[PDB]
DNA sequence: ATCTGACACGTGCCTGGAGACTAGGGAGTAATCCCCTTGGCGGTTAAAACGCGGGGGACAGCGCGTACGTGCGTTTAAGCGGTGCTAGAGCTGTCTACGACCAATTGAGCGGCCTCGGCACCGGGATTCT
DNA sequence: AGAATCCCGGTGCCGAGGCCGCTCAATTGGTCGTAGACAGCTCTAGCACCGCTTAAACGCACGTACGCGCTGTCCCCCGCGTTTTAACCGCCAAGGGGATTACTCCCTAGTCTCCAGGCACGTGTCAGAT
């Protein structure tokens, strides 16, 4: 057959991280894997368009932060960028 | 067979969207706008499929033909 | 009325039954494709009619916004026609 | 510490979003801060939409998240409505609205 | 009045002037940018006011389609805000 | 003061381009509201582009990229 | 006939669009006939919009194509309108439209 | 310090089409941006089709399908037939 | 009818484009199992179809008052020109640091089973608008 | 007061959670070369301070175009009650054509190398604004 890439298992453990009782029916697994595919496509498409406009050829942390600060609305961008900055600073606090 | 989508089904599609009273000449108008929408979206679905040298039009292709008009559908694997 | 308003706003269903929509979609794809026919995957028509149902619901809701802007209660067809002409399509 | 996902706090696979940023022809050189940043913002967006769908699910006296909770949790909030302002969620319905001039 | 309708459609100039739009746009960029003011390059302001004039003319034309729909002839502000609420 | 400084006959010249016969006297505050909202959106996107590029003079080509992004694209300035 | 432009029977460049299809990270392997074909579709769109704007330009009796000529040739078609239903031509003006009921 | 354009080719197409009229430089600028915008649309849809079919080339049949997506009714049909006539006159050499 | 100036046109050169040939892998073409999608017969029934009564609303009217175009002095800042500036755009020269890339290694995450419980549905109390 | 509409109990059943064996891509370690990150020079144009002009904003008089709340005529959707009919489940059968592998011709990256297409400078002459 064929192995398929899907974000079902990760959505499920983020779900049981948030509130430890409720489970998700399979059509909500389908909505969430299509959702993370669509948000990932928007942020990577804006990533390649910024690195293309700016006459560079590499995508780094500053550029994904600029893509997030553009795309998301008013406060959601502010706290999403603060999540990104603390996750990256702890990643480089290990290696 | 555009007449097949029945008249009280158009009435229930209206009454989902908050409407109270429905006119009499509205039914040919909503069949017209349904035929415009369906003909555009299966034009793009057919274009993707007959590109890929295939004949079963797959639901991932109709999700792509909805994706390019902005009005993308979730739940079916985009 | 009002009870079917809250009944059809509570329900998650599909409001046009499946087989006449399938006959419609297959006739319109036989109009294209250089004349010869195709066959649909089983949930391709389900994807298609969920999109068609959500488009008709949003179209009628925006036209009814126009109607009770215009000082009426009904839905004459020029509301659907003019709300379709303003949304930029 | 023999993954990098579980090194960076997160729960999303930063390895395969690095693989998708390479094999999905976005740019040639993808630095190793970018996919960790990108799966961090995806894990935050999943955590926010699932917090909202979860408190709606506890509101309707149920214990699953079915798609109608996902419509009510992306539409009964405003910044997620400005992010997802065009899509059609499958099997979702509409939010309960009746205009003013209609009501007797 | 009909003569300035035809004279402002046959013209192809731009309608809100240079310095009040420059001071408006520089105030709105001072509110962002952490306080520290930028330098608007002097063709970007022509870009921005031709953008804003295209947006305002399309808005007033669609709201006026709404008020010739409604029966009136004037342009009430609820027609502007509803023609913005329909188009997204 | 400056937002009340974009003049009122400039608003009604904008209107008489679109083909409007009678302008109500209350339209002017709502059209200044919609102009200020439009400029907040496009100046947030242009500011974020020209601050990512580390370029303290806002160019015109990034304003064109900001309009090209949110979908009302502009022709003439190197699109 | 060394250059591919006058090999392919065109007027646009094909080296420049081949360089853009390689360096603009669209895909890795850009085939041989694809930049020639894309220069052909760009040539047809440009020749049709300039037949239209040139004929409007000599209808209003000026010797040169200015921007409002481009906006009359775009807004007085319908397939060019559906292709360009969003764009804003700078220094452009609008289409002259006055209804019948408002007067 | 060089900077590239498309102005010479637009001028050659115009004084092919009808040989009296020339172009004021703002119209060169506008349809310079028009050629660049149509190019980015067709090649973006090119990349998206050849990524959705798990493929790795941008070839002629794929550009022909992208053109028949993006353009309206008659314009797609006659732009595709013009492109096929250009590719025939190329690949017969 | 004329001037104010910019679109059209001529030489140096120079960076990118064409030619010739190499080298690896990508996509054409065939081939086989098998998924599943078209096609067609019982049979139940939910819902579509429809005729007529009944009031609910669309629409013309009209007179009252109210807010908007327009005329006319009257002031207010926009616009162009000098004209001087210095900030920061842009080019460029090294130079380190970081990301492709290869080769093995190993759990991670995926297909499949499978048994288990949340909700669909039915049925019963009870409460109560208009 | 007629259905309406909320708790609660009972019965069943098909999707979810979880275990389990298992390919394969994701990590670790080491090599390396090139892309972008800083210094450092230039030097174009965005800012700004003042002067002089003057086209446009503006404040009000006022006349009237016209918004609109209440009036009546009429027609026309909604609901009800019987009819009828085509979807729907379920079964069954069967045959495209999807998908996935095996092979391999050729089709494009890549590199050296010569050369001209096109851009960047100047210089003229008529196109249009009143």
């Amino acid at each position: 057959k064929s192995r398929k890439e899907s974000y079902a298992i990760y959505v499920y453990k983020v779900l049981k991280q948030v509130h430890p009782d409720t489970g998700i029916s399979s059509k909500a697994m389908s909505i969430m894997n299509s959702f993370v595919n669509d948000v990932f496509e928007r942020i990577a498409g804006e990533a390649s368009r910024l690195a293309h406009y700016n006459k560079r050829s590499t995508i780094t942390s500053r550029e994904i932060q600029t893509a997030v600060r553009l795309l998301l609305p008013g406060e959601l961008a502010k706290h999403a960028v603060s999540e990104g900055t603390k996750a990256v600073t702890k990643y480089t606090s290990a290696k | 067979n555009i007449q097949g989508i029945t008249k009280p089904a158009i009435r229930r599609l209206a009454r989902r969207g908050g409407v109270k009273r429905i006119s009499g000449l509205i039914y040919e108008e909503t069949r017209g706008v349904l035929k415009v929408f369906l003909e555009n979206v299966i034009r793009d679905a057919v274009t993707y499929t007959e590109h890929a040298k295939r004949k079963t039009v797959t639901a991932m292709d109709v999700v792509y033909a909805l994706k390019r008009q902005g009005r993308t559908l979730y739940g079916f694997g985009g | 009325w009002l009870k079917e308003i809250r009944k059809l706003q509570k329900s998650t269903h599909l409001l046009i039954r499946k087989l006449p929509f399938s006959r419609l979609a297959r006739e319109i794809c036989v109009k294209f494709t250089r004349g010869v026919d195709f066959n649909w995957q089983a949930q391709a028509l389900l994807a298609l009619q969920e999109a068609a149902e959500a488009f008709l619901v949003h179209l009628f809701e925006d036209a009814y916004l126009l109607t009770l802007h215009a000082g009426r209660v009904t839905l004459f067809p020029k509301d659907v026609q003019l709300a379709r002409r303003i949304r930029g399509l | 510490a023999k993954t990098r996902s579980s090194r960076a706090g997160l729960q999303f696979p930063v390895g395969r979003v690095h693989r998708l940023l390479r094999k999905g022809n976005y740019a040639e050189r993808v630095g190793a801060g970018a996919p960790v940043y990108l799966a961090a913002v995806l894990e935050y967006l999943t955590a926010e939409i699932l917090e909202l769908a979860g408190n709606a699910a506890r509101d309707n006296k149920k214990t699953r998240i079915i798609p109608r909770h996902l419509q009510l949790a992306v539409r009964n909030d405003e910044e997620l409505n400005k992010l997802l302002g065009r899509v059609t969620i499958a099997q979702g319905g509409v939010l309960p609205n009746i205009q003013s001039v209609l009501l007797p």
